[PDB]
């Protein structure tokens, strides 16, 4: 019924007047851990070459 | 991603979100989306969940977005609404007297996202060209929505009287084809209650209106907050000698009033009342005199406070305390109950070995007749924190149970 | 524990006074004296002299490693 | 862990431009001037100054992020005026104020010295 | 000759520091230890019976004496050598000492042919010693020598260090002994019960518990019962009187109705007698509670010999357990019985059980002595089987072989350092909660620790009472500090002239009132008592009085003059009910109060004169304890206590309140605790808040001892900067909160900038913190051992290398050195190795098995230790150095409950100034203080601005009248400052005035040891659990967040079906089976060779994929260990 | 190669081969601490 | 071998004041010079060894910092107030270090930040009304007020802008308050005119 999961990231809050209501501000070291498995295609695959 | 903070009581506590990379090691939330979280930035840590397929991630971004999470079902009411130190200052910004100059005026559209990059003609054209708070609080309101408020400090017998849309006091909110009319924005214009404006741009205008909305509004009204800065200190747990006397005396004769009861009590010319015994009777009339005297002390400080107040600037607003905290930092800090009674005798017929045996009087049993500005005398301190730590325990015991 | 070298509020320097400070005590100033004759006129500096605990001193009533 | 360099503030990164220019579509005569590694101290004198030209309509700039360190300087002006002209003599302006009282300074400064 | 007002405020605190000069704060740990070494461990070893063993020749072995040590270490040469604590904490030993006894043998076989060989110093055990006690090598040593050992001169003492961890005994509550307690269960079958929980004087036995109840109306009247331990029925108590000797009704109610004048008594024990006729003699009233009992014996002869035993031993012992006491427990028991009538009569009150009065502190010295009784009794009977074994064969034997001296020892070390109180074994009837590891994260939280108190309830108990501040608590237990979590009211702090008691014996008081004209119980006729005042002490009814007011003047002057009456002696004077109660037993919480004479105090200005040369005359606090002058009071004879909060309450008024007050307090402001102390202006915050500081200030840094170089912490965060505060209590001179501070002054400014401190949040000023605002120096300590426990595989340190090492990590070992160990000063970053480890094997013939640092730490190594452990292989500890400079994220807390992360740093063109660019440190949000009402932060900031520009500390003493806010603006404005503590403040960005005159000043600022650098964590596909394939639990094991079933119910609230499925199936444990499409049950796959079947139903062609998760898979795997059969039909 | 360590006690300076028992040769003492390292680590005085 | 670890040391050392007057012009930035880690045209060499041998107490203080360039030494050092006390030592303790100093300002660190406070003010009397007192009686007069003792604020000027700035701009030691106050204005200028030639580059590229 709960379990651990993986792509899970946790730490304090931070007040940020100048985000949106539907933006959070990540740190750089959180986003540079997790990661998002996008499917290559002829439309994206010079950007993903890059990364 | 999904944004989640424990404990998950409802929908709301895990929302969609939209990253934005920022240089430090903190989870970054707007201020409006702390209510529906329940979170404050006193140590709170949130989790961050992040999609890992094209379909979970269109789930979320249909269903789950913080925009689509305005309104709750619970209540049919918004769930987030404009928050502390941007409704303190929306109720400074809305008031009749705020004018603001051309610089300011464009360095405060420079915070409008969705601003036309028309600058609206001023209310005042001449000796001097001025905006007014409510004018560009307008050009914040999106659409062309219709809402009627009012100020939490009008008058009951306003609308009943002449000047009903002409407000002596400027309540009565009236936005029209989004344009604010009149009256000055609180907790009941921007808050979480049903018929605000955030609800009404809600059912009107979309979830992205009323996000760019929400936004809008805090930008605005902080980088304004800027210039017009708020505070509080010594001064606004102040109060005038006359205000003084007065409640000291309402005091006084509040004590005398339960030394008369005691001494009726006490000669057995007291007989109680239907459906309670005498103890009871006796109770009960002890604690009408005292929450009266508390009453009474507490109106006199509310009528002491002046318009530059800054608690009263934070209650007017509705961002934060009630007029119950002015009574107690300034007037009295009241009974102190334990289990719903006042303080019980701990000892032997005795609340305290500083009382004498049988003091049924407002002081022995846990009137704490200092504010918090006087401070309280030892008694007193002993007093409150035993109805204090009734609060915690009660904090602290009823979520076991509620969880459950 | 040792005297800082700035006020943290001003950034002026206060690590050259407290020497200066304790003899100034020692010599029958009063505290509030004393900052004055060190110039420290912003209460910032102020709090930094009169708040300031030397604890280095009870540092260094330990032997050190080597000798 | 996640604290950037403190020169970042200041230092542009390779390949980032010191100002961009970019039309404002909603207004006509309108122009936006994002100005990387710039804060409040040329925001606001530019925008003052600006302010004080009267072929400028609209004067304004913002810091959309204090973590992020740009600048966005919105200015407007009459059709037959420019933003970019109005930007550059702005900072025309600037400098020769600078330049005067500093000079004027420097002569306070030999007065006060030597009598 | 009278102390004036004016002079008041300095003799009582005059007072308080000499108090604080003779005690200190961790009085009653270093009190209850000495107790227990200098008595209890004499008095258990004596009360031991001799173990007399014959198979012919008799062996009896009797312990006559102890002899305990200085604390001393055995090398592996053998070699004693004194022990210092400080090498204890370093070499990961155990601060003990041994204990040896004296055994005396004597050989009698037949014809007077005895002969007694004593053992003079027999080993018996070694037995932990506490910090700063008596018996403790740091004792008497001067703060030079404290030094000069690498000890801290601050340093309280109080605790113990087993296996170099320190452990600090936590008093533990209990419902004191030997008193009759009537109580009322709402929900029960009896009315009324009058409980008694016994013990003998010196424990050698479980407090053994005798209820005397009254049967619930409704045969024809309300029946008292008695529920005698050791018996499994409710037993008549006439029926336990006649057991006892006294058959005849009258004598029955001569011992429990002294009044025959009042037939409203009689009628209630009527139905009593009436119930119990048919038994009318001792014998058959034995018989019967025999039969009623547990054991009933078939013959009626061992059944009597059996409720003999009972009531002569289980039955009230505290009132004497030898024979001929019958007339003694007779008097007890009616006594008991009067109680619960007066009770049910409504002519006294039920007893209230959160009253502390009825309540005992179980201290160190008392907790190890239970230790050592079981310990003790467990080593006697190995013996006794050592012994046994020996003479059955007709020989001589060495008790030197018999004494396995490693119970005591490993008990007493065992029981310290897990905390789990009690024998090894019984791991799960034992309590936990006792013996903590000190907490030494700063000064204040030790000392809390070190005065901290449990009441174990039973953090799963939901009723609110025993958690409540029970007005008794009052001068005892700070009314603050408590912690706000599921341990409210449970877990408490002493006050701080709290002083509990370490007990006494009652001969000299018992022989005094022989002397005096008490009577004794045996030698009165009952008709005495009706008028008589009883007099119980420690619980035990002895006589009785005809004049209880001058014999209680009499015993007050006694215990004034230091007479035979010891100081920690209460005497109780209960009036309405004849009763005089004295206590000396231990576990009595009290504190010290003025004597007040008609109506002045007897603390002269005299006594203030010899108290300020207290270090010229030696006039010490026991001089003023001595003089008549203080008095120390407990929880139960404060009830008897006319207390005077002031002298002021003395002087004589237009309406006398009281006119003869007994007592005064020294100062209100002693109510509170350690950590309560340091709050300035404590009345003038809601108490919450007051709560949540007294928590708060044991998480803020400072230093949390003066010799933080050389203790070897797991973790130790030291600030910078430490200040004492500008605006401080007169209770920090001595918590020593000046010597070591735990926070810094702040100019803090309570504005509405940028928005960056809403809800709860701080922004702190760059510049500042660049300036060492505020910085702080983390370190961690890393231990590893070598171990050579045997010649199949042997642990070394030594720089692995690629070719020999198996398990070694691809991350570089070029840091360490050829011993295997890294050296000071090298800077180590995340996953980096400190010690090089390797392990010999059955990549060949060693293993790595190096320490790595903990992840994501990036410090540089402070220093490393290398010494060999108790056993005596090599072991090492290395201390990494990491520099916390403040950030977004970092918690900071003010001394009001008022908590906050930082939101932004701004810098300090960037922050708001005054006309004098006085820039805030700190800028905390407005709307912290209404709701919070913590109005305390502001009268401390408007103080403590007055303090700054003066040059003095500002006076935060809770009760004080001489110092009020108008006081404190007038003195403001006379500086040059608005009175109220405001300023214009300008537009750091802009440079405009800000409309609002900002509220700005110094205030007292901590920072809490939560950081965010240690709690940040992400994770992306990492390490997983063994049992079940889901990610792990923690930061430390690169673990998953838990995604519970609120997220779950949340999720399906959303209607996020996918989502759902990933969090709980996809990004948790993915896993496929193979299943039966006949039988459902999890088949046999082989994809290497394409080969499924079910060995069930005996095919191989109708088997199907199914992707479950593994936690699914290994349930039903354990389902079917159940013999359950959860088949998973496809179909 | 030496590995030269320092007393705790008696603050000597001498050298400790592996696998011999940790023993200060002026006192005996059983406590001793590394050397500061020769490697070079730079601090930005920040 | 002092009680104070490395980066306390580190941070103490930064935190002194080093004259600046002349040499602050002279001198480049690390990043522009063409050198390896250091050089003489972008930083000063300081040495710092002491050695407590005697029975007292000794001060390591800022007179310790023997520098390469006489130019730039410790404020303190320069040729009254006492030296920047870096570090007390016991005997047998020992401090030896070798530090770099660069050319920095007050935006990367408040160590290269020369001021000591600067108070700035205008319209001494609310004039503007860019305050607004509730109770303007109860204001101190600033130092800059002209204002008889019965008067609180001056009438409030419709037409009025902020004009006559008040400025105290104190010195830390390394500048000259005067010297602060000119290569405030020529760096205000320089980053005006790097400015504007980005600008002028962006508007002939469009
Ligand atoms: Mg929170
Ligand atoms: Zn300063
Ligand atoms: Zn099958
Ligand atoms: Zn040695
Ligand atoms: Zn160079």
């Amino acid at each position: 019924m709960g379990k651990r999961v993986d792509f899970s990231a946790r730490t304090v809050i931070t007040p940020d007047p100048n985000l949106s209501i539907d933006q959070v501000g990540v740190p750089r070291s959180i986003a540079a851990n997790m990661t998002f498995a996008e499917i290559v295609t002829p439309f994206n695959i010079d950007r993903l070459q890059e990364l | 991603v999904i944004f989640n903070r424990q404990p998950t009581l409802h929908k709301m506590s895990m929302m969609g979100h939209r990253v934005r990379i920022l240089p430090w090691s903190t989870f970054r939330l707007n201020l409006s989306v702390t209510t529906p979280y329940n979170a404050d930035f006193d140590g709170d840590e949130m989790n961050l969940h992040l999609p890992q397929s094209l379909e979970t991630r269109a789930e979320i971004q249909e269903l789950a977005m913080v925009p689509r999470m305005i309104v709750t079902p619970q209540s049919n009411r918004p769930v987030m609404g404009i928050v502390q130190d941007t409704l303190t200052a929306v109720r400074k910004f809305t008031k009749r007297d705020v004018f603001l100059e051309r610089g300011e005026v464009m360095n405060l559209l420079m915070f409008l996202s969705t601003w036309d990059g028309k600058v609206p003609q001023p209310a005042i054209l001449k000796p001097r060209p001025l905006w007014t708070g409510k004018q560009i609080f307008s050009l914040i309101i999106p659409g062309h929505i219709n809402c009627i408020r009012t100020h939490s400090t009008h008058p009951d017998d306003e609308d009943s009287g002449p000047y009903k849309h002409i407000s002596p006091g400027d309540t009565k909110v009236v936005v029209e084809n989004g344009e604010l009319i009149m009256g000055i924005l609180c907790k009941k214009s921007l808050g979480t209650s049903a018929g605000s404006l955030v609800h009404i741009s809600y059912l009107e205008m979309g979830h992205d209106i009323t996000r760019l909305f929400y936004s809008n509004i805090q930008t605005v009204i902080n980088n304004w907050l800027l210039i017009e800065g708020h505070t509080i200190g010594i001064g606004d747990s102040i109060a005038d000698s006359k205000t003084y006397q007065d409640i000291q005396n309402t005091i006084k004769k509040a004590k005398q009033d339960v030394i008369e009861v005691i001494e009726k009590a006490h000669n057995n010319e007291l007989e109680p009342t239907p459906g309670n015994t005498l103890r009871q009777t006796f109770e009960n009339q002890v604690n009408r005199i005292l929450n009266d005297a508390r009453d009474k002390t507490g109106s006199s400080a509310q009528k002491s406070l002046s318009e530059y107040n800054n608690f009263k600037s934070m209650v007017v607003s509705g961002a934060k305390g009630s007029k119950i905290n002015i009574s107690q930092v300034i007037a009295v800090v009241g009974q102190q109950n334990v289990e719903g009674k006042r303080i019980p005798f701990g000892f032997k017929h005795r609340t305290l070995p500083h009382f004498i045996k049988d003091d049924y009087g407002p002081e022995s049993r846990g009137f704490v007749e200092n504010s918090y500005l006087a401070g309280l005398t030892p008694t007193e301190f002993f007093f409150h924190a035993m109805g204090g730590r009734e609060g915690l325990i009660d904090t602290a015991v009823k979520t076991a149970e509620t969880g459950y | 524990m040792i005297i800082p070298v700035r006020c943290f509020t001003c950034g002026k320097i206060v690590g050259n006074k407290w020497e200066a400070y304790l003899g100034l005590l020692q010599a029958e100033y009063t505290e509030g004296d004393a900052l004055d004759a060190l110039g420290l006129k912003r209460y910032c500096c102020r709090r930094m002299l009169l708040a300031h605990v030397d604890l280095i001193e009870k540092l260094l009533n330990y032997a050190p490693l080597e000798k | 862990m996640n604290a950037p360099p403190a020169f970042e503030s200041f230092l542009l990164f390779e390949g980032e431009k010191k100002i961009t220019i970019n039309k404002d579509t909603k207004v006509p005569n309108a122009c936006l001037f994002t100005i990387n590694k710039e804060d409040h101290t040329l925001g606001n004198i530019i925008k003052s100054q600006l302010l004080k030209d009267p072929q400028v309509l609209f004067a304004g700039y913002k810091v959309p992020h204090p973590l992020e360190h740009k600048i966005i300087i919105r200015v407007q002006t009459t059709p037959d005026y420019s933003p970019q002209e109005a930007f550059t003599n702005a900072i025309t302006d600037l400098i020769s104020e600078l330049s005067l009282l500093e000079e004027r300074f420097r002569v306070a400064i030999k007065d006060k010295q030597e009598g | 000759d009278e102390i004036t007002p004016d002079l008041w405020q300095e003799a009582c605190w005059i007072v308080i520091s000499s108090y604080f000069d003779e005690k200190g704060l961790v009085r009653q740990q270093l009190d209850s230890f000495d107790e227990f070494i200098q008595m209890s461990v004499q008095r258990i070893v004596e009360d031991a019976p001799p173990i007399d063993l014959q198979a012919p020749p008799r062996y009896l072995l009797k312990f006559e004496q102890i002899y305990l040590s200085k604390p001393t270490h055995w090398e592996r040469d053998g070699a004693p050598s004194p022990m210092m604590p400080n090498e204890a904490r370093l070499r990961n030993l155990t601060y003990s000492a041994p204990l040896y006894v004296d055994i005396t043998k004597t050989v009698i076989k037949e014809g007077e042919e005895q002969l007694q060989t004593q053992h003079q110093k027999t080993f018996i055990g070694k037995i932990p010693i506490m910090l700063r006690s008596t018996y403790c090598l740091l004792n008497g040593l001067t703060d030079r020598d404290l030094c000069e050992l690498n000890e801290c001169p601050l340093d309280p003492g109080g605790y113990f260090i087993i296996n170099g961890s320190e452990k600090v005994l936590i008093a533990q509550e209990k419902m004191a002994t030997n008193t009759v307690y009537v109580f009322a269960k709402k929900d029960s079958k009896y009315a009324y019960t009058g409980e008694c929980r016994s013990c003998l004087e010196n424990s050698s036995r479980p407090t053994s518990t005798i209820w005397v109840s009254m049967l619930a109306r409704g045969a024809i009247g309300q029946r008292i019962v008695a529920t005698l331990p050791y018996i499994k029925q409710e037993v008549p108590i006439i029926i336990v009187f006649r057991a006892l000797g006294f058959v005849s009704d009258r004598d029955i109610l001569e011992h429990i109705i002294y009044d025959f004048e009042d037939p409203e008594m009689m009628e209630m024990v009527k139905p009593s007698l009436d119930e119990a006729f048919v038994i009318q003699e001792q014998n058959v009233a034995l018989n019967f509670i025999g039969s009623r009992g547990a054991k009933p014996g078939v013959t009626k002869e061992k059944r009597i010999k059996y409720a003999k035993e009972v009531l002569q031993k289980e039955m009230l012992p505290h009132v004497g357990v030898s024979d001929f006491c019958e007339t003694k427990k007779a008097y007890f028991l009616g006594y008991m019985v009067h109680r619960l009538l007066l009770a049910a009569l409504g002519r006294r009150e039920l007893d209230d059980r959160d009253h502390y009065g009825n309540k005992r502190l179980d201290l160190a010295g008392p907790l190890l002595a239970f230790l050592f009784r079981g310990m003790f009794k467990n080593l006697l009977k190995e013996v006794r089987i050592y012994a046994q074994k020996f003479i059955d064969r007709g020989k001589d034997f060495n008790l030197e072989l018999a004494i396995k001296t490693r119970i005591i020892s490993d008990g007493l070390k065992y029981s310290l350092a897990t905390g789990n109180w009690g024998d090894q074994k019984k791991a799960h009837q034992a309590r936990a909660g006792v013996s903590q590891v000190l907490n030494r994260l700063t000064f204040a939280s030790t000392l809390s620790h070190l005065r901290r108190l449990n009441s174990p309830i039973g953090r799963d108990g939901k009723l609110a009472k025993p958690r409540q501040l029970h007005n008794t608590l009052w001068g005892m237990v700070c009314p603050a500090e408590t912690p706000e979590g599921h341990a409210v009211g449970l877990v408490k702090n002493l006050a701080l002239m709290a002083y509990i008691s370490v007990g006494s014996q009652p001969s000299p008081i018992l022989e005094f009132l022989e002397e005096w004209s008490m009577e004794n119980l045996e030698e009165i006729s009952p008709a005495a008592i009706a008028d008589a005042t009883k007099i119980f002490v420690n619980g035990c009814w002895v006589g009785i009085h005809k004049d209880p007011e001058q014999l209680m003047n009499t015993l007050r002057k006694l215990r004034r003059q230091m007479d035979i009456i010891v100081s920690e002696v209460s005497m109780i004077r209960d009036i309405r009910e004849r009763e005089i109660r004295i206590y000396t037993d231990a576990g009595r919480i009290c504190r010290p109060l003025l004597i007040v004479e008609k109506q002045k105090l007897l603390l002269k200005k005299r006594h203030i004169d010899q108290l300020k040369e207290r270090e010229y005359n030696n006039y010490s606090w026991q001089d003023l304890v001595a003089s008549g002058v203080v008095e120390y009071i407990d929880t139960l004879e404060e009830e008897t206590v006319m207390l005077a909060m002031t002298p002021d309450d003395l002087q004589e008024k237009e309406v006398a309140y009281c006119s003869t007050y007994t007592h005064c307090e020294i100062h209100p402001s002693m109510i509170l605790g350690v950590c309560a102390s340091i709050i300035p202006f404590p009345d003038h915050n809601q108490s919450p808040r007051n709560t949540y500081q007294s928590a708060m200030g044991k998480q803020a840094m400072g230093v949390y001892i003066t010799n933080f170089h050389v203790r070897m912490d797991t973790l130790a965060h030291v600030l910078y900067y430490p200040q004492k505060p500008l605006v401080t209590t007169r209770s920090m001179e001595y918590l020593r909160f000046r010597e070591l501070p735990a926070g810094i002054n702040s100019i803090v400014a309570i504005a509405s900038y940028t928005g960056y401190n809403q809800e709860d949040s701080v922004i702190m000023n760059r510049s500042a913190v660049d300036r060492g605002f505020f910085r702080s120096v983390f370190y961690r300590s890393y231990k590893e051992q070598e171990s050579k426990k045997g010649f199949d595989q042997e642990e070394v340190f030594e720089k692995p290398t690629r070719e020999t090492c198996q398990g070694m990590r691809h991350a570089i070992y070029d840091k360490l050195d050829d011993d295997g160990l890294i050296a000071p000063g090298v800077r180590v970053s995340g996953d980096d190795v400190i010690i090089g480890k390797t392990v010999t094997l059955p990549r060949y013939t060693k293993r790595d098995c190096s320490t790595f640092l903990r992840t994501s730490e990036t410090g540089i190594v402070d220093q490393v230790m290398v010494t060999l452990n108790q056993e005596g292989y090599k072991f090492c500890k290395i201390r990494v150095r990491s520099v916390r400079i403040p950030q977004i994220g970092d918690k900071f807390a003010s001394r009001h409950g008022q908590k906050g992360t930082c939101g932004i740093q701004y810098r300090q063109e960037d922050m708001p100034f005054t006309c004098e660019g006085i820039t805030p440190d700190i800028i905390i949000n407005p709307h912290a203080i209404p709701s919070r009402m913590t109005i305390g932060h502001l009268i401390e900031c408007l103080q403590g601005k007055v303090s700054a520009n003066k040059g003095e500390i500002g006076d935060a003493t809770p009760f004080n009248d001489a110092v009020n806010v108008q006081k404190i603006s007038n003195l403001l404005s006379d500086y040059g400052y608005h009175l109220r503590g405001n300023e214009v403040l300008y537009n750091g960005f802009t440079g405009r005035k800000i409309t609002s005159q900002i509220f700005i000043g110094p205030t007292y600022y901590q920072r809490l040891k939560h950081m965010v650098d240690d709690k940040i964590h992400s994770r992306a596909r990492g390490p997983i659990q063994i049992l079940n394939r889901q990610p792990m639990e923690g930061r430390s094991r690169d673990g998953g967040l838990r995604f519970g079933e609120m997220e779950r119910d949340c999720q399906i609230a959303h209607g996020a079906a996918q989502f759902l499925r990933e969090r709980l199936f996809e990004a948790s444990d993915p896993y496929q089976v193979h299943v039966c499409n006949l039988c459902g049950i999890m088949a046999i796959a082989n994809t290497r060779t394409h080969t499924y079947e079910c060995r069930g139903c005996r095919n191989k062609t109708q088997i199907s994929l199914v992707r479950m998760p593994y936690a699914c898979k290994l349930l039903f795997q354990e389902l079917m260990s159940m013999s359950i059969a959860p088949r998973m039909m496809s179909v | 190669q030496p590995m030269i360590y320092i007393c705790g006690e008696c603050h000597t300076e001498n050298e400790i081969k592996s696998r011999d028992p940790i023993r200060c040769r002026e006192c005996g003492y059983r406590i001793m601490y590394k050397k500061r390292t020769k490697r070079l680590v730079v601090f930005d005085a920040r | 071998s002092s009680v104070l670890h490395d980066e306390f040391i580190a941070h103490r050392l930064g935190l002194i004041p080093l004259t600046s007057d002349d040499i602050v012009d002279k001198l480049q930035y690390s990043r522009d010079c063409t050198c390896e880690e250091f050089c003489p045209e972008c930083s000063v060499e300081f040495t710092l060894d002491v050695r407590c041998n005697e029975d007292q107490t000794r001060h390591v203080t800022s007179r310790d910092l023997i520098s390469n360039s006489p130019r730039v030494i410790p404020v303190t050092s320069r040729n009254e107030q006492d030296d920047i006390l870096i570090v007390k030592l016991r005997k047998g303790q020992e401090l030896r270090l070798r530090a770099y100093a660069k050319k920095g300002f007050g935006k990367e660190h408040a160590k290269w930040n020369p001021t000591a406070g600067v108070a700035f003010e205008y319209d001494p009397d609310n004039a503007l009304r860019h305050t607004v007192y509730p109770k303007p009686e109860e204001w101190p007069k600033s130092e800059y007020s002209e204002l008889d003792e019965d008067e609180s604020q001056a009438p409030y000027d419709p037409n009025g802008k902020p004009e006559r700035f008040y400025y105290n701009v104190e010195s830390c030691g390394s500048l000259r308050p005067e010297t602060i106050v000119l290569s405030a204005l020529s760096g205000l200028k320089k980053k005006l005119s790097d400015l504007q030639t980005q600008l002028s580059h962006e508007i002939q590229s469009d």
